[PDB]
């Protein structure tokens, strides 16, 4: 811990601190690599260039910050905070431990049936005149639950019974006819 | 059954909490339990009168010791299982012993600190 | 049945705000106690009733999770995505994966500070005399 | 104020004192009276020896002693320094002398 | 509040250890300790044996050498795994070519 390390060396480390101030979002110096991995949006995670890109939007091009990330990377694993995915697939691509639970790995269907369904309903209506609308082709129970046609229109029922307020049942019948309207544009007849 | 493709939030449905050890949600939390289980033995064993290790190799076992101390040696079937059944009962002697220095450490399970205390109490070590 | 037939409330009790584009509630069991282990001030984890403060909201499961939060948290032990502390006063440690626990020297860990107290006690000897 | 001594040192300065010893440390008398006193329970009017009194003095001595280096091992087993009557008991049925 | 110590890199000094070692022509065993463990792989066998210190240093310089030469042979074990360590895997292996083993 020699001199030449630790005084010669060390007054552009503490001189800049906390000041990611253009990334309004988060700008503390511990949250920027994980402000990133939410933002990589991907199953592997974020490698060494796409957390530098998400990372970079100013106050961060790397005069020691080369290096700075591997010593916060090993500082992270010693607090045990990242969780990772190996393979040449992935050149280490990072994730922050965000309760994404490790599991025994078989079991693994080349398809997602349930996802498969979205792009359909993005291609349709975009295809047509009339753009892609709120989210109502399936609802909040997609999610909620699995299950089939009795049960996932059983719910709704209740959903909207729950919700007794007749000013805010009022809405169904005044922001569904702008449908009603726009299929008058987008298609001209029914 | 929300799915999201992970084990204890799949559908067990398809599976069953009834002796359906196929993956998917969290079984049923009694699981006919390792204390429901051994009761029924300890009650059953208990109970029953029957001879509870192999008889042969046994035999054999008193024949590899018996041939070290004696090259020929002529045996009974009632002497070796005169060995047995007091060689059985020591063992249950001592686990009744074993039990109870168990639950002298507020301990439930017989570990070889117990037999270490018993056997020298009783004068057989040390 | 613990996932279709036990949790029948589970669609009608988070029916509301555990789906929604603007924000949503942590789904499940998975990452719960998540959010809550991070974006904590304690120096010794959660104590089983800043849980319950953390997880409280305005709508929740709340039918018997006394017991599937204890479930979970065993299990996620048993995996290994759980670590904790040890501990008297402290009324239980709980954190997360974080591999804290390893590789540590003993020096005891007490960090406790928050300005909420401080600007009232600073208010009240103006209001006392003389705002 | 006094040098003192910390709790439970003292036991182990006395046990190099008390193993290494060849007497008995019951008083003599009182059990001399305690032994006719029990005595009388069965059979009236009885006459003893000072030899046979101590042998019966003698044989407890090493009865007790064994008993509580067989109840140390029995307090170890606890996690505790101190025998206690929970360790008495486990060590008299594994002994043979609870029957 | 001592100095930081200059600590090597760990194996830097291994390099400095080689250069003492490979001009040494000492015996890295005590006599003593040595002699104990030979009286009695003796005795296992035929007790009442008495001994010398010129066959004593006799079976620490074979049983060193033979060792010394076991560890440049278990070397090359490594490096044809493309590593630098010495394993149970490296000294069977290292042996079992050579003989010993049956």
């Amino acid at each position: 811990m020699t001199e030449s390390l630790v005084l010669s060396p060390a007054p552009a480390k503490p001189k800049r601190v906390k000041a990611s101030r253009r990334s309004a979002s988060h700008p503390t110096y511990s949250e920027m690599i994980a402000a990133a991995i939410r933002a990589e949006k991907s199953r592997g995670g974020s490698s060494r260039q796409s957390i530098q890109k998400y990372i970079k939007s100013h106050y961060k091009v790397g005069h020691n910050a080369d290096l700075q990330i591997k010593l916060s990377i090993r500082r992270l694993l010693a607090a045990g905070v990242l969780k990772q995915t190996k393979g040449v697939g992935a050149s280490g691509s990072f994730r922050l431990a965000k309760s994404d639970k490790a599991k025994r790995s078989p079991g693994k269907k080349k398809k997602a049936v349930r996802r498969s369904t979205s792009p359909k309903k993005a291609a349709r209506p975009r295809k047509a005149r009339s753009p892609a609308k709120k989210p109502k082709a399936t609802a909040r129970k997609a999610r909620k639950k699995s299950r089939a046609s009795p049960k996932k229109a059983k719910k709704p029922k209740t959903v909207k019974a729950k919700s007794r307020k007749a000013s805010k049942a009022k809405k169904v019948k005044r922001s569904k006819p702008r449908a009603k309207s726009g299929a008058r544009k987008s298609p001209k007849k029914k | 059954s929300t799915g999201g493709k992970a084990p204890r939030k799949q559908l067990a449905t398809k599976a069953a909490r009834k002796s359906a050890p196929a993956t998917g949600g969290v079984k049923k939390p009694h699981r006919y339990r390792p204390g429901t289980v051994a009761l029924r033995e300890i009650r059953r064993y208990q109970k029953s009168t029957e001879l509870l290790i192999r008889k042969l190799p046994f035999q054999r076992l008193v024949r590899e010791i018996a041939q070290d101390f004696k090259t020929d040696l002529r045996f009974q079937s009632s002497a070796v299982m005169a060995l047995q059944e007091a060689s059985e009962a020591y063992l249950v002697a001592l686990f009744e012993d074993t039990n109870l220095c168990a639950i002298h450490a507020k301990r439930v399970t017989i570990m070889p600190k117990d037999i270490q205390l018993a056997r020298r109490i009783r004068g057989e070590r040390a």
